[PDB]
């Protein structure tokens, strides 16, 4: 079955690469839970 | 104890990731589909949970509640298979949606990281990495309520 294991603090760090776009998206949230993108 | 955790399964793999706070774990549902946890000797049962959410709670109720502020860059507290925590640095873009606006992160991390925090500026988790779409995947910042 499943079991947990630490990995680290809730911490922010100033040590840190930025990177990724920021798209902005239109999207339907289904019944399952599944985003899809909406025109 | 207060952490990020990785949830494992038995060889064993990495399935996901959770958030202990407050003496409650936080993962996202598809990650256990609500299965008990093993946390040492003790086990750990949900408590709450929401599929269309996509989100779990063991041991109590949901206590992550802080949002993203639309403006500032954030970090994901990546946490994948095989590799030690480490933050990434982002501004999320946005998922408009008819019942309003959410925080999405346009970073692409495998599935094993999925439940993994995103953090605001003063180290509050904001919401869970990986339940999203693909344009590249662009994961909802997704936060519960307290
Ligand atoms: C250990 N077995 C847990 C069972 C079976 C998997 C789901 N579940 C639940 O107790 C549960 O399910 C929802 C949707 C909320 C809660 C509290």
């Amino acid at each position: 079955d499943m079991y947990i294991e630490r990995a680290g603090d809730i911490t922010w760090e100033k040590d840190a690469e930025v990177t990724g776009n920021s798209p902005r998206l239109d999207v339907a949230l289904d019944e399952s839970g599944d985003f899809s993108l909406v025109e | 104890t207060d952490g990020v955790y990785r949830v494992m399964t038995r060889g064993s793999t990495q399935v996901g990731v959770g958030v202990m706070q407050e003496g409650v774990f936080h993962t996202m549902w598809h990650v256990t589909k609500g299965a008990a946890l093993r946390s040492g000797e003790g086990r750990l049962d949900p408590y709450w949970g929401d599929v269309k959410q996509d989100l779990v709670s063991y041991c109590g109720p949901w206590k992550l509640d802080a949002a993203w502020d639309g403006l500032s860059e954030v970090q994901l507290l990546a946490v994948p298979p095989g590799e030690r925590a480490k933050n990434i640095q982002t501004l999320p873009g946005i998922f408009k949606t008819k019942d309003g606006d959410i925080g999405a992160v346009a970073l692409d991390y495998p599935a094993g990281t999925s439940g993994s925090p995103i953090l605001d500026k003063s180290g509050r988790v904001i919401g869970l990495y990986g339940n999203g779409v693909v344009i590249s995947y662009v994961s909802a910042i997704t936060q519960g309520k307290r």
